[PDB]
This record gives C-alpha cells, sequence and structure tokens, in this order.
RNA sequence: AUUCCGGUUGAUCCUGCCGGAGGCCACUGCUAUGGGGGUCCGACUAAGCCAUGCGAGUCAUGGGGCGCGCGCGCGCACCGGCGGACGGCUCAGUAACACGUCGGUAACCUACCCUCGGGAGGGGGAUAACCCCGGGAAACUGGGGCUAAUCCCCCAUAGGCCUGAGGUACUGGAAGGUCCUCAGGCCGAAAGGGGCAUGCCCGCCCGAGGAUGGGCCGGCGGCCGAUUAGGUAGUUGGUGGGGUAACGGCCCACCAAGCCGAAGAUCGGUACGGGCCAUGAGAGUGGGAGCCCGGAGAUGGACACUGAGACACGGGUCCAGGCCCUACGGGGCGCAGCAGGCGCGAAACCUCCGCAAUGCGGGCAACCGCGACGGGGGGACCCCCAGUGCCGUGGCAGCCACGGCUUUUCCGGAGUGUAAAAAGCUCCGGGAAUAAGGGCUGGGCAAGGCCGGUGGCAGCCGCCGCGGUAAUACCGGCGGCCCGAGUGGUGGCCGCUAUUAUUGGGCCUAAAGCGUCCGUAGCCGGGCCCGUAAGUCCCUGGCGAAAUCCCACGGCUCAACCGUGGGGCUUGCUGG
C-alpha cells in the first residue's frame, strides 16, 4: 500500500505519444510537473539525445543543458525531466537550429523546422477567464500560464480565442476569433492533425462538451471537440504546418 | 494472469504410426537427406500456415482483406513459389515439394556445386557457400528469387580454386 | 588493411567531429586501434592526440568490419566530456 | 484431419461406461557435444527458524570548530537543510465500490515544478560542537563554563477566515463560486540570506491559476451451497447540531417506522482482482505465481509523535508469544530486501564483480551513493540454429578395407570485444581426430513365427488377455521399428465426449413422464389500422494504457529476438 507520491516510472507504462523502445529498459524518466500535461509532453533529454542526437548517454546530455544551451520559448532551461509540449518552440543558437514542436497523425510528437522570424511568436488558446484583486482580467491558456488584460479591453478576449505573443517578453499580437470560417488545427482524438475551416458549432446539455465540423481542403467534413480545436489564423495558417 | 511463454514453430502429427504416412515421410527424409522429422513437420507448418491464410481471406470484404491478400502473394512470389500472375486459389495446389526446393541444401545440388545432397549440407555447415556476398551456415535458409543467381563458393576457400582435386571431381559429373 | 571513410558529422555543442568508417581486411585478421588511428589521422590530417575511437566491431563473416571515432579540438574538453575508460583502452592516459 | 480404434454373445444389432491414440504444466528413471535469445528457478508444504555482512544518502554557493598542508586548498566529527512515505519483497486476510469500465466532486487536500502579479521593515534568545570533572559491564547518560547560523522567538505591516447588508464585473449547462462597497470581529508572513563581480547566478514570503499525486461519490459487470428462510434496532429516514481537508448516522439530541428478501436476503464455503494464459475446427471448458496496472501486509493485535504526505517496509509505545547478551543491577532482536545455513517436504542457484549503461535522491554545478539495475557463475526451465563426417572403388547386403577431401565442433595462439574480464567475432597452426541414447517388438499400433533358459511357480498386463513343459505375449541373445540430445514413468487441466447437448442429446420395452386434476409468479401467445420510438439496424463524435495476437518491411550470418507501420483484442460504455 503506497504512503505517498511516485518518484519512478516504468518505460513499458510510459506515455503512447513519445518515441521511445519500450523494452531495452526497465526505467523511463519521470517528468516533473510543469507546463503541459503528461498526455501532450516530453521531458528535454529525449528530445537532445533520441530525436536530435547530439547526445548519446544522459550524462552529455545533462552537460549540454547545464551549459545553458537549449532554449524553450526563448528561455534557458537545464532540467532535463522540464516537459515540452505542442506549440513550443525549441532553439538551438549554435547551430541556428529553430523547431516547432507537433503532433503526428498517429498521435505522435514530431519537430518540425522552421525559420528565425517564426520561432519568435508562438500561440495560446484561452481556456478561461478570471476577475482577479483589482478589477483586473486574467486569462489562463493552454500551457498553463496566464496573462493579465484590462477591463476596458475585455470584451476582445473569449474562452476559445488564440492570441500571437513574442515570447521571451510576452508582447500580445493579432488576437485571432473562433468564428465560421476560421482556419482551425487539431491537437487530439481521431483527427489528430487535420486541418481546415469550422462549418458548424453544436452545444449539449447537462454538462456534455460542444462539437465543432469542419471543411478540409479535399472537401470532406469531420466533427471533434471544440477543445480539441485549435485556431491558427483566419482563412489561412498564420504559422507554418 | 499469466504471460506468455515462446512456442515451437512446427505441429506433430495426431496419430504416430499410420503406414502410408510412414513411407510417404521416409522417402521424402530419404531423398532431401533430412536429419530428423522436425524439420519436415516444420516445413509442413509453413506451408499449412500459407493455405490456412488463403482460406481465411477468399470471399472477405473490408480494405484490410484486399491490402492482405496483395501482401501474401507478393510474399509468394518473392520467395519463388507462385509467379506474378498468380490468383489466390493457386495457393491451394502447393506441396511440401516446393518448400523443400526453396532451401539451400536442394539449390546447391541442384545448381552443380556438389555430386551430392549431404555433400552440399557438408559445405554449407563447414562454410564453404556464400549467397549475395554472405556466408550462411543453415541448410535450411529458404533462399529468395532474387538471390538464386549469386549463389557460389566463397571468396576464401579452398574450392575457389580452378584445380582443387574435390571440386575436380564435382565438376567432372555435370 | 585499408579505411574508407562513411560519415563525417559536426558537433558544435561537445565540440567533435563524430566520424564512421569502414575498414577492409581481407584474409588478415582484425586491425589494431593503434594501426587504425596511424591510417586516420594521416589521411584526414588530424591531431592523433584529441582523437578517440570508440569501437571497431567484426562482423559473422564479412572481412568489413566498422568502426567509430571523435576527433575534439582540444584536449581539455576531450577530457573533460570522454570517460577515463575509453582513454585508457586507448592509451591516452595512465590509471 | 470438423477422424476413430479395442472390450458384454455360441454368433448379431443396440444402449452405455472403461481404456487407447494428441497437447500443455509439475515431480522423477536412464542418458547428454556447441552456440544464440527470453518476462524461468522455495508460489503448491512452514506469512516456519537462524549467524555474519550489506541494502539511504547528500550539500564549503547554510554555520562554527579542529587538524593536515601552502591570507589558498585537503580532511574529521558537529549544528542545519532536503530526502529517508519511492525503489524492493509476499499473497496471509478480503465476496467488498476490493477490481474493471463510463462518468462526477459547483463537497476536498497537495512539498518538489511552470506562469503572472506583488513583497523582504524593526528587535531579541538559546543552545551542539569545544574546555574542566565525570557515572555505568555494556546499552546509554549527569554538572559547570563559551559560542554561530538559511536554528528559535517577538512587534508591525501585507495577507487569511467567519458573519450581516448591498452592487452586478466574470466563468459556466447551471452560482453569492470569483470581483466591487460598507460594517462587526478573530488568526497572522518573510532568510535581502549566500556567490561573483563593479549587474548577474542560487535561494526566502504572500496571492491567482495550472500541473503532478491522491481522497470521496455514483451507474453498469464479474464464484458455489436451500440437508442455510426470514434478517436488521444507529437499524431505514427526517429536523437541528458536532466533527472532518471535505459530502455523508461518520457521531450526538429529538420525531417517526422504516430497510432487505424465493428474480435467493441472511448465513456458511472457497478465493487477492484484471490485462492475460492453456486447450479445442469452432461454439465452449478450465486456470489466473513469475511481466504491467490496481489492492492488501511487514511475528499476532492495538495506539500515537514528526512531517506536504505515515498511524510508517531499514523509526516509536504497550500486551501476548518466542530468541539472545549480562559482572544478575539491567539491556537487545523478529531474514514475506540480497547473498548464506536449518528444517518442512515429491519439489527450487554464488555468503561473486560494478555503478560503465537505464533511472532515483541530494547538489548552482562538478560529482557522490544505490544487493534497484547491469554483468557474469550454477540448473535437462521455454524457444531458435547446428554437430557427432563427405567422396570414389572392391566386396556383400547398413558394414570391412583401400585411396583421397574438409574442419562447423576439439586442442593451442594473436587482435577486436568488455567498467574490468569472460563468451562471441576476424585470422593462424595441428588433426576423422573429440562427440548416441531411450523406449518398444500378440492385438489396438510401426516392427521376429529366430535362437537359450525357466516352467499356473517365477513373472507380464493402461484395456483385451499371456504363462499350466514345443512360451511369436515371462528372462535374456541376436535382429528389427519409432523418435532422437533426448526418450520413458507418475499425478493435474483441455480434447477425445452429441458421456451436460444454445449451436447439439435423450425418457413404450435399455437410466428416465409427478397417481390425477385446479391454478400463482414466470415463459410462450390470432388478424387489420393509427401513433411512439424502449428493444433492433445504419452513419458519425469521445473512451476502452502498454505488453501479449495476425500481416508486411527493415536491423542481428537466416531464424528465434528487436524496431517501424497497418489491423485486431479489451465480452463493452457513453454524446448526437
Amino acid at each position: 500500500a503506497r504512503k505517498g507520491p511516485k518518484r519512478h516510472l516504468k518505460r513499458l507504462a510510459a506515455p503512447t505519444s513519445w518515441y521511445i523502445h519500450r523494452k531495452a529498459y526497465k526505467w523511463a524518466v519521470r517528468p516533473s510537473p510543469g507546463p503541459h500535461s503528461m498526455k501532450t509532453s516530453i521531458p528535454l533529454i529525449y528530445i537532445v539525445r533520441d530525436y536530435l542526437g547530439y547526445a548519446k548517454t544522459a550524462r552529455e546530455a545533462r552537460k549540454i543543458l547545464n551549459e545553458g544551451k537549449i532554449l524553450v520559448d526563448g528561455r534557458v532551461r537545464k532540467d532535463y525531466k522540464f516537459p515540452v509540449g505542442i506549440m513550443d518552440v525549441v532553439s538551438i543558437p549554435e547551430t541556428g537550429e529553430h523547431y516547432r514542436v507537433l503532433p503526428n497523425r498517429i498521435g505522435k510528437l514530431i519537430l518540425h523546422p522552421i525559420s528565425e522570424e517564426e520561432a519568435k511568436l508562438k500561440p495560446f488558446r484561452i481556456n478561461n477567464k478570471r476577475m482577479v484583486k483589482g478589477a483586473k482580467v486574467q486569462l489562463n491558456l493552454h500551457d498553463g500560464s496566464n496573462h493579465l488584460v484590462s477591463l476596458a479591453e475585455k470584451d476582445a478576449y473569449k474562452t476559445s480565442y488564440t492570441v500571437i505573443m513574442q515570447v521571451p517578453e510576452r508582447q500580445i499580437v493579432k488576437v485571432l476569433p473562433f468564428e465560421v470560417g476560421a482556419y482551425v488545427f487539431v491537437t487530439q482524438g481521431k483527427n489528430v492533425a487535420r486541418k481546415g475551416k469550422i462549418v458548424e458549432v453544436r452545444q449539449f446539455p447537462m454538462g456534455w462538451p460542444d462539437v465543432v465540423t469542419i471543411e478540409d481542403e479535399n472537401g470532406e467534413l469531420f466533427d471533434t471537440l471544440k477543445e480539441y480545436a485549435f485556431v491558427i489564423g483566419k482563412d489561412k495558417p498564420e504559422i507554418s504546418l | 494472469g499469466d504471460p506468455k511463454r515462446q512456442r515451437k514453430k512446427y505441429e506433430t502429427p495426431s496419430h504416430p504410426w499410420i503406414k502410408e504416412r510412414l513411407d510417404r515421410e521416409r522417402v521424402l527424409k530419404r531423398n532431401y537427406a533430412l536429419k530428423n522429422k522436425k524439420e519436415l513437420w516444420r516445413h509442413e507448418t509453413q506451408l499449412k500456415e500459407f493455405r490456412r491464410r488463403a482460406r481465411r481471406l477468399l470471399a472477405a470484404r473490408g480494405k484490410q482483406a484486399e491490402i492482405e491478400r496483395q501482401q501474401l502473394l507478393q510474399r509468394l512470389y518473392r520467395l519463388g513459389l507462385l509467379p506474378a500472375d498468380a490468383v489466390l486459389d493457386d495457393v491451394l495446389s502447393l506441396t511440401v515439394e516446393d518448400v523443400l526446393e526453396r532451401r539451400l541444401q536442394t539449390i546447391v545440388y541442384r545448381k552443380g556445386l556438389a555430386r551430392t545432397m549431404k555433400q552440399a549440407r557438408q559445405l554449407i555447415v563447414h562454410g564453404h557457400i556464400e549467397v549475395n556476398g554472405q556466408v550462411i551456415r543453415s541448410p535450411g535458409y529458404l533462399v529468395l528469387r532474387e538471390e538464386e543467381d549469386t549463389i557460389t563458393y566463397a571468396k576464401g576457400s579452398p574450392f575457389a580454386k580452378e584445380g582443387h582435386p574435390e571440386r575436380m571431381v564435382i565438376e567432372q559429373a555435370k | 588493411m585499408e579505411i574508407k571513410v562513411t560519415e563525417i558529422r559536426e558537433n558544435k555543442l561537445l565540440g567533435r567531429k563524430e566520424i564512421y568508417f569502414d575498414v577492409l581486411h581481407e584474409g588478415e585478421p582484425t586491425p589494431s586501434r593503434e594501426a587504425v588511428k596511424g591510417k586516420l589521422v594521416a589521411m584526414l590530417d588530424l591531431d592523433p592526440n584529441t582523437t578517440v575511437i570508440q569501437y571497431i566491431r567484426s562482423y559473422f563473416g564479412s572481412n568489413v568490419s566498422k568502426g567509430y571515432a571523435k576527433a575534439y579540438e582540444t584536449r581539455e574538453r576531450m577530457l573533460y566530456i570522454e570517460p577515463e575508460y575509453i582513454l585508457v583502452r586507448d592509451g591516452l592516459v595512465q590509471k
């Protein structure tokens, strides 16, 4: 009978969304709590050691991280347990490399290379809105982060809109609304990594969530959850996919 | 529950002492120079698996069934048991003798690199034969269609010499 | 014995060149680390020091073995990054 | 292979059981050459008992001291911080919201981590080390002097909680839940500490949210017994309160008489649950130790302290039970952690090497430690690939001889490999040299009408049946058949068995229609029209972990194994 929290992870019990050889060893790195969930994130050491290849062993990877050479959303990260997730930007300036973290169609996490001009912006989905002391408004975003806005400009922000920001400084630019011609990317579910344009939104009673109907390039229509629909543009992707 | 252990890849017979079966298998063993009945049984088992797959897939509906049909036919082609314009009923006309034809020992005897099957076996096991550039020491390897014309004596091997006495004796047959 | 490079990569974060090469030895035994390093540097214009061979590996019947080496810029970084057992195995260092 | 063969008669057809013939698991007799892979090795009997040594630490970038060196460094114990609640072992108890799946908490907590928004003011105190005396067999422990902090305490301010009255900014499916104003009160922060250098790095406190990890609730599903029929008295509910982190008869006062049950309550028996496994053409039958998820336990049984988290697996208190040291005054320990020994029993390995890989904890880091893990050693555990010679000639009908060839295996070496080894791999030298058994031989059932012996005794025998002096059936010799580094014997599950029958059995005479009738529940129910859409069918969204199953391709000489993809499995649940 357990008397307290876990500190170990068996490699067969690790998330599906990882590229990981499950039978090679017994243990896996257990992720520390932080910006994303366990089902939408991977530790840095796996990126530095397995996805890219700049290290063969964990000691080498840890030395790289402690020398201060990997940035995530423009911030130095030295903990090997730090979780990297969807829409995060990974940067290596000694090489000039810049990647965006996204999901596959199977549901696994991949690195898409991008340019230095687009490695300065990151979108955030608004998940909730609160009033906080001083009659101010707090926006609670999809990576668990928070941002403050005033009363006067409160109606410009809603709970499935998207906000594009300069990341190390966190300055807002180009609010994108949830609408009926908006361009959407899917993050979870059976239709993960499909894209298209919103066609319709349906609501249900007694706590059941809302569903969105989408049209893809070829004209095929499909459905998913509104909380799984990530707005990235009005009619054209503001970022590369 | 319980975890799964590794299981045999051959099936034994239902009755041990039936005369017709004993005669058939005696002939096969003698003629292909096999060491035991396990080998014959494992080739029989290969064939039976192919047949069961064809029986299951025949008159079935869906996308995966089509994919698996094409996979099965491609595999039999690549192994050298069916041609390309082969249909799925042609799988049910195959015999164990085809699978016995497709093994190294038999092919090395049929090309003329040895005088006999037992000699072919000894050549392979001692290391005198190469396939597609690579030494293989297992006389039941099941050569592929696009590896057959590359089977020769190993580079470093006495028989590579045009004047070896046993090689002279071997060639004298042809 | 002859050598044939097959892939070079540059690691700027660790500061080294990762070199995958083939070795050819027909009718001969598996060559020694000394000879392999000698020919490697003599060919690619490297300093013998600052260079470590991780492994030479031979396969079942091939006469073609594979090898992996690491070329460093400075011996300080070399010794701070690499573990002592390969340095002792090559001979750069005494226990 | 969707299978049959022997046995009741002087002969026949039936019913029906026994036996043969296949697979997997455990013990065992005889025998045994090699390499590789894997989730195997005191679970069945004693969750029985012991000795020795190990399994949990780390930080000079928190503080004082001492020593060894050269105001700089190296070490020793001490104060202090974090961790020690994970890892590992076992299945005794438990028929239960324990487990599985879908949901819920607007009824709750959360140190380490992330983001944003804000703070670090003013004063005090003691004590370990150290010094002087000691006590006691030890386990342990007294007095006096002295001194630090990220040790401890106080004041204030921020902040937190309760209640009453208003307003209406936010979220949501739904609010006094959050926000604003007022009022009456209770509790009540912080280390401006450290390093560098002339601003940066590591840390401290408050608030809002997330993450991680848990607590609680509900719907549906999962063994046997009637030679167990009535059970329940805080029991079922209500009002008002207490307590809890939180809802709740969880507990209390008062008011009532409800709750469960022949569709099996209660009682008893047995048992950790699942993913899975074995078997079979399938339908099905049986099991659930080893790997993953969950649950419970630490001699038996209870109770608490500290902490974010325990009523604590290497900690505490008591009773029972046992064992040990003792100067007899008193003290100490439970091997269901690793290795080792005893015993129990049909039945289960080295008192080995290492932190090089995977991970955990601590640390700015550099790094340290880890009987986890990795590596080897022993063992007829499971699986894959091979060997114990080949060619030709003469003679027989597989063998002797003659003449040649090869070296997987064998012996001996050099490199590579490896944390170090070892094995494996490349090459070199020698040399047919170094390597077959077990059961059966009357019929079922493949194989002798051959010899010697014994003599209804001795013996064989799954079943049928042989043997009584001409033995194809006993013992042995010689031959032959099956399988083959394996082959036989004993016990268990499946199949055989349509001998449990939904698919798919039977009841005149073979086992089997209640002595006859009436009827309760349940099961089965005539024809047409209208409606509904609960069952039923199609399509689409969210779930049903990974491993294990099938297929193809790719990497280990192929293969077993591993990886990348496509399907299936989870007996199903839920929104449209």
